[PDB]
Order: structure tokens, then C-alpha cells, then sequence
């Protein structure tokens, strides 16, 4: 669950 | 205080107590009013982080009752399992309708409608958030076709952002962002993730609009970046 | 695999999913037919509860500000949405008190059931006189006290809940600190002379309580 926006 | 000016104030009172549904429900009736007009810079943002709250939570749930669910079928334990694959099957259905509401609002009037390049940017990636939501959870032809929307969405946006938008635009930042990400973990390729999101951090850093809202950005990509590029195993 | 035994099970995965409106409903058919059943239906309406009156503290700030600036037609906007939000509170409330009143509370056989059951009925009372408040802090004052008067040491954890879930009772919707830190000073320590994470767990809040009162 990598960083994302 | 006219009908849109109610519901763009309503949505800030869902926002600020955290009734997102409802919130969801205020901006689509914003949306569901206008012809070829798009949407100002925030009532855009404000659908878009209306959705991002909804989908955020039931994400959330996913993983969890994913893992739950491998364990116990690790274990072997059948009967526990097969609870855990019916309740999952009710998270992934709702999902199914929260993707289906905004790609079909996405795909009727924001894409269409969008005029500049700010926005063709956006609502091209948020086309690509979504589609990238569904390969999260769905199997077989289904998660091969939602990568192909991902992907196609996504270079799409990549075009108008590489030769309208500036390196240090939020839009293009969040854009490469998610892009690098979608590559990460469903095409699993860290080389085609990193070298977009490397690509994309120093071209920021060279040519450097307030940048504290960029900044944030740039803080989680070289934070993906460097756990990615380390060699221990997550 | 029964089905009753189902049910826990499925309150455990909309417990860890964060997804609390259905744990209320799968421990709802439960009470239709333990000690973890009976904290499964505590917690379970416990943060469904939290939630929407959590909102109604900021709309009310956020209407109450408007109210201050002069925005009679914001301010309109403000109040129907409250309405709105009232208008869970008490279907919310209405289910759990309409449970314990009907089953949960008449069937508890042990001393400590019936202090767990007429403190939950104090507590969705008192969410009640937050927002008829007359009647509702006569009902939460009326369950609040044969929950005290119904026979165990003071570390034991329903006496301690009940003893802090009462004293907020008297300061907050009754505006009496004398009489609420008076319950809450001879509640803590009778604790600290008899002696525990689970009380301790209280008796930290009920000194946080105490000294900033
Ligand atoms: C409108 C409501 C709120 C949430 C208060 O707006 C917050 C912020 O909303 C925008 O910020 C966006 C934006 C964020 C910025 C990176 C930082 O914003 C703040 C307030 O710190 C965080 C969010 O994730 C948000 C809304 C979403 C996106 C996302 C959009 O996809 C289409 C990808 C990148 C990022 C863009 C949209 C950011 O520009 C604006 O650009 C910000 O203002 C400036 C000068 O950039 C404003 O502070």
C-alpha cells in the first residue's frame, strides 16, 4: 500500500 | 445563494463532519446540472476528495478482510473461510457501484467538458485512480480489462501533462505519482515505476504557484522511491 | 459451527474492517434467540453512536459560528442538516434501549449483568439529553442509579465504567461538579484502597476527569 493521491 | 452555492456549502459540512456518502450526493447534484460547463478548481477537488474518503474506507476494509481471509485459509480452516469469501463478496460488489458512479460521471460530462489542460489532467486521472481500484480486488478477465483502462487512461494524461503542464503543476506530480504506483504493485515492474517517478521528481527539482502543495507530492515520491529502491522485503 | 457461533464470527470481521453498522446487526440477530456476545453488542453500537455524534459537535460549532457572524440563511442550512443528523441519534438510540429493555436487561441473572445493562441504558440516555430532555436525564439519572445501588469491589470494571460514565452525567448535563466529582472521588479511592489493566484503564480517565474539573 504505497504513498498514492 | 443560489441552488449550486447550497450545495457546495452543504458539501463542506458532510466534509468537515465526515459524512462523505452524503457528501457524494451533494457534488453529484452539482455535476448533474450543467450542460458543456465544467466544474470551478473546487468543486472539482470536491467531488473528487468526496469519493476519495468513500472508496478510501471500503479500500480499507478490503485489505483487511482480504487478510483475514488468507490466514484462516493458510490455517485451512474451511468454514471460517468461507464467510470471510461471502462477506468479501458483499465489500467488492459496493465497489463495483462506487467505481461505476464516478466513471460513468467521469466518462458522461467531467472528461468531455474539460476545456483546459488543468482539467483534462485531472478527471484523466481520476479515471485511472478508479480503474486502478478495481484491478485491486478483481480476478480474471475482468482485472485484465480494468488494467487496460488504467493503463490507457493514464498515458493519456501523461501526453497533455508532458507538453501543457509544468513539471511542477500538482496535477502532473500526483498524476506521476499514482502512475508509478499502478506500475509497482499491479504491473509489477519497479524499473517502469521508477524511472517514471524519477523522471517526473527531477524535473520538479530542476525548474524549481505555491510549491507547498506540490512539495507534499514530491515528499511521497522520493519516499516511494527510496523503500521501492531498498533492497529489504516489505 | 452453529449459527449463533456464526454471528460472533462476523461481528469480528465488521469489528476489524471498521465497518460497524453491521456488527450491531449481526449481533442483533444474536440477542434474538456471553460475556464477548455481550461486548460485542456494546462495542458495535458504541462507535456507530460515536460517529454521528461526533458530527453533530462540529455542525452544531459550525452553526453555532454562523449564528455569531449573522447568517440567518446559512445558519438555516445548518440547523435542517442537524436535523438530520438528530434524527439518527435516536433511531440508533432507540434500538439499543428498546433491546435491553425488552430482553437483555429483564434476562440478566448475575449482579454484574445488571450494572453492564442499565449503565449502556444511562449512556444511550444521555446521548439522548444531549439534544424531551427532560424526560431523557429523568431516564438517565433513573437507569444511573439502580445501576449503582445493584455488590462488588471497586476495581471491577462495570463499577468503575459506570462510576465515570455517571459522573460525566452530573457535569455536563447537569452542571454540578460538587455532587459529580463527590461520585468519582469515593469511586477512585475505594479502587486505590482495595488494591487490573482493564480497571486501571478507567482509573487513569477517571483521574483525567478529576483533575482538570
Ligand atoms: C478544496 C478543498 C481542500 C481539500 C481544502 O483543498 C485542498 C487543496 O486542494 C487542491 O490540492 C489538490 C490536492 C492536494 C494537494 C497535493 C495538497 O492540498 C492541501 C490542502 O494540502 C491533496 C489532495 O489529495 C488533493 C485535493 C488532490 C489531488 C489529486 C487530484 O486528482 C485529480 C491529485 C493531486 C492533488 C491536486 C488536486 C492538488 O492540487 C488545491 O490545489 C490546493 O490549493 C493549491 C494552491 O494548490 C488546496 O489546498
Amino acid at each position: 500500500y504505497f504513498s498514492s493521491n | 445563494p443560489t441552488a449550486r452555492e447550497e450545495n457546495v456549502y452543504m458539501a463542506k459540512l458532510a466534509e468537515q463532519a465526515e459524512r462523505y456518502e452524503e457528501m457524494v450526493e451533494f457534488m453529484e447534484k452539482v455535476s448533474n446540472s450543467l450542460g458543456s460547463e465544467e466544474l470551478t478548481v473546487e468543486e472539482r477537488n470536491l467531488l473528487s476528495v468526496a469519493y476519495k474518503n468513500v472508496i478510501g474506507a471500503r479500500r480499507a476494509s478490503w485489505r483487511i478482510i482480504s487478510s483475514i481471509e488468507q490466514k484462516e485459509e493458510s490455517r485451512g480452516n474451511e468454514e471460517h473461510v468461507n464467510s470471510i469469501r461471502e462477506y468479501r463478496s458483499k465489500i467488492e460488489n459496493e465497489l463495483s457501484k462506487i467505481c461505476d458512479g464516478i466513471l460513468k460521471l467521469l466518462d458522461a460530462k467531467l472528461i468531455p467538458s474539460a476545456a483546459s489542460g488543468d482539467s483534462k489532467v485531472f478527471y484523466l486521472k481520476m479515471k485511472g485512480d478508479y480503474h486502478r481500484y478495481l484491478a485491486e480486488f478483481k480476478t480474471g478477465a475482468e482485472r485484465k480489462e480494468a488494467a487496460e483502462s488504467t493503463l490507457t487512461a493514464y498515458k493519456a494524461a501523461q501526453d497533455i501533462a508532458t507538453t501543457e503542464l509544468a513539471p511542477t503543476h500538482p496535477i502532473r506530480l500526483g498524476l506521476a505519482l499514482n502512475f508509478s504506483v499502478f506500475y509497482y504493485e499491479i504491473l509489477n515492474s519497479p524499473d517502469r515505476a521508477c524511472n517514471l517517478a524519477k523522471q517526473a521528481f527531477d524535473e520538479a527539482i530542476a525548474e524549481l504557484e505555491s510549491y507547498k502543495d506540490s512539495t507534499l507530492i514530491m515528499q511521497l515520491l522520493r519516499d516511494n522511491l527510496t523503500l521501492w529502491t531498498s533492497d529489504m522485503q516489505d
